[PDB]
């Protein structure tokens, strides 16, 4: 699974999170995010 | 000391403005530093400079 | 990789776990999703419809 | 000038203010028709957005 | 550098992410921003309209 | 992009926020901020 959301609001909530925030999944009344199991987005960009 | 190397004629206006901006920043930074900050690196660097 | 779009969570079991963090205004476009957001090669947001 | 309903997320990333990227390291070398198609042909998708 | 002024985000997909931190009183003058705020060389706020 | 805001409230929150807040890109109903991507405003100020 890859980080995806049904509404930009939770995406903006994810973008502000600290290190490793992408991994955790979150849901709302009718919206959700699924976290990527592999921390690919943090690891790949960390190389610069 | 940090702007002595670029002025090579009479002080152009922009250089004087830079001097004034650095004046206001350094003046607000330096007031009562010994009472303000008490870590070794800052004090040693300040005295050396 | 696989990712879903256009899903409908049951209303008679609805719940929130982010209430203190995010708040969406009352409009059916928010209530029933029809869009998904994903990241590109560069860490930027992209939209699929 | 820019329309009222511009997608603001375009502004949150390093981008070209023209609204369409034209970086010439992407196009094939010396293909003038391909380069002008990339810049001006709005019937073919832009890169990076 | 580039910066947007006078934009209008979609209302039907409206959303908030700072509700616990900041609050604004109900007035349409706030709802449709006609000005932008930017930072001077020194950390002071500038007001373009 | 440079740190920009469409209402004084978010600007005041940015000033009150600690180091590293300028990189954030928070949003609101019809108000928003765009955070600087290079931390220029913090790095530049330190050296006067």
């Amino acid at each position: 699974p890859i980080l995806s959301t049904t509404t930009l609001a939770l995406m903006e909530t994810k973008l502000k999170g600290g290190a490793g925030a992408f991994a955790t999944s979150e849901t709302h009344f009718g919206n959700y995010v699924v976290g990527e199991i592999i921390p690919l987005q943090q690891s790949m960009l960390f190389n610069s | 000391v940090e702007n002595a190397t670029l002025a090579r004629q009479a002080l152009n206006r922009i250089q004087r403005s830079n001097i004034l901006q650095s004046f206001k920043a350094k003046m607000l930074a330096t007031l009562f530093l010994l009472n303000r900050t008490r870590d070794r690196d800052y004090v040693l660097k300040f005295l050396t400079r | 990789f696989f990712f879903p779009v256009g899903l409908y969570l049951p209303e008679d079991r609805g719940y929130t776990t982010v209430e203190s963090k995010v708040k969406l205004n009352d409009t059916v476009r928010n209530a029933l999703p029809t869009t998904a957001y994903l990241l590109n090669r560069d860490r930027a947001v992209q939209k699929i419809d | 000038l820019t329309p009222v309903t511009m997608d603001v997320n375009y502004f949150k990333i390093p981008n070209n203010p023209r609204g369409r990227a034209s970086c010439m390291l992407a196009v094939d070398p010396y293909d003038t028709e391909a380069a002008t198609k990339a810049i001006y042909d709005h019937r073919e998708a832009d890169a990076q957005t």
